[PDB]
This record gives C-alpha cells, structure tokens and sequence, in this order.
C-alpha cells in the first residue's frame, strides 16, 4: 500500500503537468487559427483585385487595337484622296 | 447647376434604357431593360430575396432568374414591367423625383397609337411629371449629326426604321419600317451555333450569345468570297471563353450572323435587306432631293456598330444607285448614343421650350392630346 | 511611419474632429433656437376688444391648422424617406450577406467548460456498484 | 400612388390634428390666456417643423452617401 | 506624456499594486531590487496572457537595443500597458458615419488627399512630406484614386 | 429578449446523435446512437440489470451486448428503438422536458416521405412538443460556413449527399445522393484486415474497427505511388493496441480503407467517387453559376475528417474541371459539428421564428403537414 | 491498498488522455503551419502579378490617348478633303 501511494502521488503530479501542457496547446491552437483566418481573407482580396486589373487590361488592349486599325485605314484613304 | 429646371431625356429603346439630364454629352445611366422573377424555390431564410430584379442587377443574378424584356418590337407588350423599369430608372439610377422634371421619351415611327397614349397616361398619372413630349427616334439621330437633311437608318435592337428628311421637312410617305433588328440576329446566331455542338436554350444564355455576337461578329465586304475563304483556310476561327471555361471556336458563323441584315431571307423574312430598303426609301422621295439624300446617308442605332458595315452598305448602294451620284455614309463613332445625344440637344433648345405637353392641357383633353398639335 | 505614431496622429485627428463637431452641434442648436424664435412674430394682445382678439385667435387657429397640413406633407415626405433609408440599409445587408451568414449569433456558451463531470459520474456509478455488492 | 388613399389618411390625421373649441364663452383675460397658449402651441409647431426639416436634410445626405457607396461595388 | 499618463491610468494604481505583487513574484528576489531585464520575459512565461511578438519587438527596439541587461520602471510599464486589454473597440459605426461625413466636406462620397491633409493639419500635428506620402503608403490602403468608404471603415478597426 | 423560450436543436444523424440548446457553439451531448439488449443469461440476482442500454452506456458494457443501430442509411428502420433513443436524449442527456421546447430535427435529402411523417407524428404525439421543424442536412452546413452560395458535400456516416445552392436558391434537380459513407468504410476495413490475420466478427468488434479507422487511416494524395511505397519500405506500418493487448500493425490498409470514397468499385458499388459526383452535380447547374460553385466547394460531415482529403479532392476536381476556373475547398476545423452549428444559427434567427409547424396546424391537417408550405 | 490502486488506475487513464491530447495538438498545428506557408507564398505571388497588370494597363491608357489624338487629326484631314 505504501508503494502504491508513492505511485499515486507521482501520477498525480504528472497529471497536473499534463493539464498544463493541454492548456498551452489549446492557446497555441486558437492563436494559429486567428492567423490563418486573417491571411486567407487577405488572399481573397488579393485574388479579386488581380482579376479586376486583368480584366481592365484586356478591355483597354482591345479598344487600342480597334482604334489603331481604323486610324490606319483612314490614313490609307487620306493618301488615296491626295 | 442650381436654380432653374433641367429636363430628363429618357429613351426607352428596346434592349438598353439610356437616360440622363439634358445638356450633357453621354447618358448618365445605361442598363439593360429586363425584369426577371426568380424561378427556383429558395431555402435560405432572411436572405432578403426580392420578387423582381430589374435593370443591371438582373444581369448579375441571371443564373437563377428568367429574364424577359418588356418591349418586343418597339411596342410595349407588358405595361406593369415597363412601369417598374421606369420607376427604377427615375429613382435609383438618377435619384431625381419626377415631380420636378420634364421628360422627353422617344418612340419608333409607325407604332400603334395605344402604346403612345398609354405611355403619356402613365407618365402623367403615376409618376406625375410636369410635362412630357414624345419624339420620333430618327429626327433626334439627325440632330446629333449636326445636319438638317439626310436619310437616317436607325437600326436599333427592336426595329429598324429609315426616315428620310430634307431641309427639316420630313417625308411621311417615305418611311420604311422593317422589324429585323439586333434581337433577331441574336436568335439567328444562337440557332446557327448549334451546327458546331454548342446549344444555348435558357433565356439567360441568350445574354451569352449576345455577348458573343457583340465581341466577335463582323460584316463581310463580299459574302461569297468570305464563305469560300473560311471553308479553306482557318485564319478566321476566333475563340471565346464562356462564363465557366470550355472555350468555343466560331468559324464562318462570324460573318453569317450579321449578313442577315442584307439578306433577310436567312431568317425567313420576305423583305429586302437594309441595303435595298434605303434605296427604295430614297426613290419614293421627289426627283430633286435625291442627290442630297444620296450624299448624306446617316447611320445610327446600336446594331450598325458591326466592324465593316459602313463599307458594305456603301458598296451595295453604289451598285444600286446611278453611277454619277456620290454616295457617302456618315458613321460617327458615337453611334450607339446618337439618339440620346440628339435628344439632349433638342431638349436644350430655347425654341423648343414651348412644345411640351403641359399637364393642364392633358387634364383638358385626355391622353389623346399626344396625337394633336403637340405631337 | 511606425504604427504607434501613426495611430497617435489618427487619434488626435479623430479627437479634433469630435470636438469641432460638438462645437458645431451646440452652435446648430443655438442657431436653431434663434431661428425658431425669429420665425413667429411675437404676440402683443394688450388692450384689445372682443372683435379684434376673437378674429386674431380665429386666424391663429386657421393658420395652426394650415401648419398641421404643412407638417403632414413634410412628415409624409420624411416617412417615405425613412422607408427608403430602411431599404438602403437592407440592400447593404444583402450586399454584405454573401459571407455574413454565420456572423449574427452567439457561440462558446456553456458546454466548453464542463468536462470533469462525466468522470465524476463514471466514478460514482462504479463506486455505487462496488458498494452495493 | 393612389392619392385617394393619401387624401383619406390625411382626413383621418387632420381629425387627429383637429383641436376646435367654443369661441364666444370666455372673458377678456381668459381670451388673452388662450391666445398666449395658442402662441406657445404654434411656437412648438414651428420648432417641430424646423427639426423635421433638418432631419430630412440628414436623411437626404445619408441616402446620397449610401446610394453612392452601394453603387461603388461596380 | 498625456497619452503616457492616460496609459498609466489604464493600468491604474490598483492594477499597479496587483502587478507590483506579480512583479515581486517574477523578480529574482532576495537581492537589492536592482531590477534586471529577463523578468519582462518571465511575466510572459508566467501571466498566461503572453506578450505578443510585436510587443517583444517593440521592447527590443526601446530596451536591450543597447543590450541594457535591465528594464526601467518606465520601460517596464511601457511593455506592460501593451499587454493588458486597454482596447477602445474602434469606436462605433454611427460615430464613423458622423466623422466621415464631416471629413467629406465636398460630399464626394469619399475622402480626398486634400481633405485628409487639411484635417490632419487642422489637428495641429506636423503633417509634412513624411506624412500624406507615407499615409498614401500606410493610411491610404486601397490607393485607387482616393480613400473610399470601406477603406477608412476598416482602416480604423479597433483603434482610437 | 424576454419571454419565450429556447429551442432544442436535435440532429438524429446516423452513428452519433448531436443535440443541444439553440444559440451555443457546440452540441451539449454527443453519444453514439446504438441500443443493445443483453444476449447472455445472467446469474447474479438483484444486480439491477436493465433490458436495453442506449447511448453511451452501451459503449461501456458492449462486451455482453448486441449493439444495433436504429438508422441504416438516413432512413429509420426500427421505430421503437429510435423512440427510445429520442426519449433518452431528451430526459437524461439534456434533462429538459419536451413539453416546453421547440425542436428542429434534420433529415437527409431524397428520403422516403413516410420516414419524415412518422418522425413528426412521434414528436407531436409521444413527446408532445410545442412545435417542430425538419430541415435538410446540407443547408445547415452551408449556414455554419457563413456563406450563401456553394456546393456542400456532406459525407456523414449513413449517406453522402451533395446539395448545390446559389444565392439562397437551392437547385432541386442537381442533388446527387450516394449511399456510400462511413459505415461502409468500416465494413470494408474490417474485411481487408483479414488479410493479415485479424478477424473481427462480433457487432461489438465493429466498434473497435471503427476506432482503428478513426485513429490510423488517412487519404493518400496519389494512390499508385502510395501502393508502391508501402510495398517496398516499412515507414507506414503504424501499430495499435487492442482493448486487451496484442498490438496489431496496419500496413497499406491505412490508405486503402478511405480510398473507397474515390473508387466505389472496391466495395462493388457501380457509381463514381465523391470526386466525380461533385463535378457531375456542378455540371447539371446552369452555365453562369458554375464559377461560384467551383470557388466555394464546402466539405462537411464526419467522414470528411480524414487527414489529407481536402488536397486529394482538390487535385481530382482540378483535373476534371476546366483549367481556367479556380478550385477552392472549404474545410473548416469544426467539420464534424458543422451541421449542428448551422442548425443552432438557423434556430436562433428572428426571421425563422414563424416557420415552425405549430401544433394546432398539425391537429388540422394531420402528419402530412410537413410536405406542405411549412416544409 | 485497494483504494490506492484504484486511484492509480484512474491516474493512468488520465495520463493516457493527456498524451493523446498532445499528439492531436501537434498534428493539427503542423497542418496549419503548412497551410499558413502555402497561403503566404501564393498571396505574395498574386500581389506581384496584379501590380504588373496594373502597370501594363496604365501604359495601355497612354497608348490609347495617343491613338485617339491621331485619329482626330486624320478625321479633320479627311473632312477638309471632302
């Protein structure tokens, strides 16, 4: 019975240490979750703004093409009327 | 701005409602005229789901709506939806109450009377405007060009009409109104796309086919040569990315869709193309103003924005017309909003300020006032 | 430049804005009282006959009812404005509701703390079984 | 917007707003006291109307701002 | 100092005495009270509400950047005030509406660089090229022509 | 708040009953749904031996019981046992009489009507609740993610179903319900463990195999490479201690058990895996909402907790989908209780407070009220 | 002695649970570390490419302005020619 009491108290201090380790891990978990949420939100915004920029670039490119071609044709016609 | 009172130049159109205050260069708010009720059931509670999304809002939720245009061919077939569109236009896109602003609607030529009378009755009873005036959509497009003569071909999205005018005197016996327009071209394009495997059926996918038509189609200078070239080489096949991927490749459907304008036999219509109804409209005019009309042919409306139409039409008319006359086709870069720019100019005139249909006049003669002197 | 200094400058800006806004609020209240006093011409009824005073009171009655009509018109306008204000609030709620579905709630209430009662229940049932035998 | 309904509601509210009494059953000083009370009442009416005017101003300002900020999405 | 003394009031004299008992707990003890340096890390190891790495780097920038081997009472409280939650919730949406309506003097639907400059100079702070430009880099997050509504709505989250 | 009371958000499920009051973060009591009668004779007198141990009590005396789940595949096959489970849940795990609390059950899509009608009849006659409402298990999981669109794959323990939703409008023609779930994976694992010598047969040892599956199995990113690696090295063999000693070593059974999800041909099922029924469910939707569904794919349910599934599924869908679309898989850490968290949120809403099936309504129309407007 | 032994068994099971907590915490934390790093890298790349597109779009604006002016010139020449 004496030996068993010894083992009981040893396991008792071990259990307290275990609980503390558990709480520390819990706090770390909450922290990392917060960080991940923030960074993902930033990812959303970054992707969306990238898309906006790409679309606008496309539209401006097309308009440039059209106007340039019209100008070239009218230049040819100016020579013709000369 | 400040004191004083500005006029609202609305322009119902059929496909795009264009509105804005009188005296500017471009319409303030341009948005499709579609009203789409949701069609599925809806399970989320409290999402704030409305019963009808109108205007440009229904072009973003079109995946679960059934869009339906309230204006078929110039005429208005569904008055409640048109009233909803007008209410949206006044209150949310311009944010000006109509109780303090004159309005200048536009109407196609040769339209049913009841449409115009109902339009004025709505504007005077529901929205309660101070004074409204209805103008023919071609005279405005002639205003915008800064001319005073010329024969204007206003190929909108609902109806294509061709009003000749000389020295400010319109010729009522020479108006040739044809009901082929952008919508029929969209339907025909959607029908010939099925020859490659792409099937668009839903009323929402009609918008996708419209986008394809706008971005890719062009009018061929010579039809048979293009048909022969597209059948041998592959320099024409332009690809396009659907709203979900799966790019498609349009071959000789590119110049076959807008070719329907010059050969309305493609969609089974009997009449002659827009290249020959203009010549017929000219030949009905008197023998002494045909040279001026030949030299001042004006293009307007959205559907005349196809790349390469101002050359095909000139070639066709030069083939038809006598060899001595000079054929010139005025195609301003601001074609789409030409009618609205002309409307702004007309509403900004001082001489025009006493032509409005004042409300007391409507109270004395009823809605039939529009056919009277105040045209 | 550094975050702390920038936040201090922003706080100073907000405090200056708040103080000037409170100053303008008291100015607006005082000016509003002054204008309200100015609007009505003061009443001086000293030495008035029955006819004069009665006609004055009757006209004041009619004008008060007219003011009621005017306030009814203005308050109908304001009620329509309130309706469209609520509509705009609802529209912003709808535009933000794409991701705001799980936002309006309350979580981590009661079940997070109670963990060792189950162990007590197990020990109690085992002890009852052993003690009964 | 069915101004008949608005007129009916206006008639009901004017009934709520109706404050009509006798006119020939008082003495001179009582008449003066009633006139003073009526003046105070119309002063309150003026104050409430000015409050409504500024409230409507703020309503319109916030409506413009909210409209712009919802339009800024696109 | 006014902000500093307000922060001192935040961890008030009652809180000062409680954290003084805690400080005696995490001091070396049984010595002269010279006050060493690592005890501000010991309070991180002890309090559970561990100072953030941002707090650690702010302390490093102020203290031990000379390798000071000790922290003053003033630097100690500078570290301590940044750990306890003296938050201001970032005001409220109504107060944001009022403030940004005031800042939108031109009622453009946004706040411009000119309005921001005149407002920040109207507070008496030296607003030079060090500001505005950095505020373009820092205060203006969107940098899409102006400072739009959500830009300054979220830009002032959890701040005073 | 004030008067009034709190709602009971029960969630029958199949394998774990999760319940708790509305408005919290996690269910109050979670316990297996098994009812096990004793099977041996019993010689001790006065031991107080009951005739049926339900819930978590029968997971401790499982050595001498014959556990049998009352819910096979979503549907309920043994109504008396289910009534016993509900009675236990109300009275012993929550200790709140049902006479004073609304209830919000959950039901899989495409289930037999009679099951739902019997459920409501029981709740109204036996337990005599004030009002109960039945909701589809996927809409709640979409609530919990705080989204309003997205296609949710709720791979429970009984049945895996895949409900796509857009803007709050559910698409009833695109629900793909597949009956492979956690239970079939447990049976297949128990069947492939016999290849090393370990034989589990008793219905009690199915629980041990379930524990092995939960603690050891994982989904391989690439199946053939893992099969080749596990057949050469020995870095995968993880050992596990049975409830009596005699540790066992699981080799390539680790990633072969949950691979059945992506290749249902392993257990002889014809259909395609959960990686291809999601793509098919998307392709049945309209062409304009496919991008949003691609970007907001949601995972839920217990069985989607395997380590490494959110990457395998994304790789598979990216292989199937067009190259331009972005594929994103939402896998919240609180996956297991996602349905119940969503149920709590839905029950806590003010807009939802008038959708309950009030008892007087049931008295007037009978149990068939559930299929009516109050869905 | 028997009571002490029972206590010991209880402590043993609790220690087991604690080690279980430790392992699961570590696993989840490593997972979130992986996600954090991947998200961060992708966010960086997305911001970079979006800014690139913005620069190209501004260049396109300037090009379009040049073309518009030249078209104005050619149009004036053509009309005078007429």
């Amino acid at each position: 019975a004496q030996k068993d009491e010894e083992k009981m108290e040893i396991q008792e201090i071990q259990l307290k240490e275990a609980k503390h380790i558990a709480e520390d891990a819990d706090r770390k978990y909450e922290e990392v979750a917060r960080k991940l949420v923030i960074i993902e939100s930033d990812l959303e915004r970054a992707e969306e703004r990238a898309e906006l920029s790409e679309g606008k670039c496309a539209e401006l490119e097309e308009e440039l093409k059209t106007v340039t071609n019209n100008l070239k044709s009218l230049e040819a016609q100016a020579e013709k009327y000369s | 701005d400040d004191e004083e009172t500005t006029a609202l130049v609305c322009d119902n159109g059929s496909g795009l409602v264009k509105a804005g205050f009188a005296g500017d260069d471009a319409p303030r708010a341009v948005f499709p005229s579609i009203v789409g009720r949701p069609r599925h059931q809806g399970v989320m509670v409290g999402m704030g789901q409305k019963d009808s999304y109108v205007g440009d809002e229904a072009q973003s939720k079109r995946g679960i709506l059934t869009l339906k245009y309230p204006i078929e061919h110039g005429i208005i077939t569904n008055w409640d939806d048109m009233e909803k569109i007008w209410h949206h236009t006044f209150y949310n896109e311009l944010r000006v109450a109509p109780e303090e602003h004159p309005t200048l609607l536009t109407e196609a030529p040769l339209n049913p009377k009841a449409n115009r009378e109902k339009m004025t009755q709505i504007m005077f009873e529901t929205f309660n405007v101070p004074a409204m005036y209805v103008a023919i959509q071609a005279v405005l497009s002639l205003y915008a060009s800064g001319r005073t003569t010329g024969i204007v071909l206003d190929s909108g999205d609902g109806v294509t009409h061709n009003v000749p005018i000389y020295e400010g005197y319109a010729l009522p016996h020479a108006i040739m109104r044809l009901d082929l327009a952008g919508r029929d071209l969209t339907d025909y394009l959607m029908k010939i796309l099925t020859e490659r495997g792409y099937s668009f059926v839903t009323t929402a996918e009609r918008e996708i086919v419209r986008d394809i038509k706008e971005k890719l189609c062009y009018v061929a200078l010579d039809f048979e040569n293009e048909m022969a070239t597209a059948a041998s080489s592959s320099s024409l096949e332009k690809s396009y990315e659907l709203p979900d991927g799966q790019v498609i490749t349009i071959g000789n459907e590119r110049f076959r869709c807008p070719e329907t304008l010059f050969q309305p036999s493609f969609i089974g219509m009997e009449s002659a193309g827009i290249h020959e109804t203009t010549y017929n409209s000219i030949m009905k005019c008197d023998i002494d103003i045909r040279k001026d009309l030949y030299a001042n042919n004006v293009l307007s409306g959205g559907t005349t924005m196809y790349p390469g139409i101002a050359d095909r039409m000139q070639k066709e008319i030069t083939a038809l017309a006598p060899s001595t006359m000079k054929i010139k086709i005025i195609a301003p870069p601001e074609r789409k909003y030409s009618v609205w720019i002309g409307g702004s100019i007309l509403a900004s005139l001082s001489t025009f300020q006493q032509m409005w249909i004042s409300k007391q006049e409507y109270d004395e003669a009823g809605p039939s006032i529009v056919h009277r002197k105040c045209f | 430049i550094s975050a702390s200094r920038k936040l201090q400058l922003k706080t100073l800006m907000l405090q200056i804005a708040k103080q000037e806004l409170e100053r303008e609020a008291e100015e607006r209240r005082g000016e509003k009282g002054r204008a309200l006093s100015t609007r009505c011409q003061p009443l001086e009824l000293a030495g008035l006959s029955f006819a004069e005073l009665q006609d004055l009171c009757r006209q004041l009655h009619a004008r008060v009812d007219k003011v009621d009509e005017e306030r009814y018109d203005v308050e109908a306008k304001v009620t329509k404005n309130i309706t469209e204000i609520a509509d705009l609030n609802q529209k912003i709620f709808d535009l933000r509701g794409k991701f705001k579905r799980p936002t309006l709630r309350r979580v981590r209430i009661s079940a997070d703390a109670m963990m060792q009662a189950l162990l007590g229940a197990r020990a109690k049932e085992t002890l009852d079984l052993r003690a009964h035998l | 917007g069915k101004r008949q309904t608005e007129r009916e509601k206006k008639k009901k509210i004017l009934a709520e707003r109706r404050k009509v009494l006798a006119i020939d059953h008082l003495n001179e000083d009582q008449l003066r006291e009633k006139a003073k009370e009526l003046w105070q009442s119309i002063y309150n009416l003026e104050a409430e109307k000015f409050d409504l005017q500024e409230k409507f101003k703020q309503q319109k300002y916030e409506i413009n701002v909210l409209r712009n900020r919802i339009n800024d999405n696109q | 100092d006014d902000i500093y003394k307000a922060a001192v009031e935040q961890l008030t004299e009652e809180q000062k005495n409680e954290f003084k008992a805690a400080f005696d707990i995490f001091v070396l003890g049984a010595e002269d009270g010279c006050i060493s340096t690592k005890e501000l890390g010991k309070v991180m190891r002890m309090l559970g509400q561990n100072p953030t790495p941002e707090e650690l780097q702010e302390m490093i920038d102020e203290v031990d950047e000379d390798g000071s081997g000790t922290v003053d009472f003033d630097e100690f409280l500078v570290m301590m005030v940044r750990c306890m939650k003296d938050d201001s919730k970032g005001k409220s949406e109504e107060e944001l509406s009022d403030l940004f309506r005031m800042f939108d003097k031109n009622a453009d639907g946004y706040i411009d660089l000119e309005e921001l400059k005149i407002m920040l100079q109207a507070t008496g702070e030296t607003i030079t090229e060090d500001d505005i430009e950095e505020l373009m880099k820092d205060g203006d997050k969107n940098n899409d022509g102006r400072i739009d509504y959500d830009e300054f709505l979220e830009f002032m989250k959890g701040v005073e």
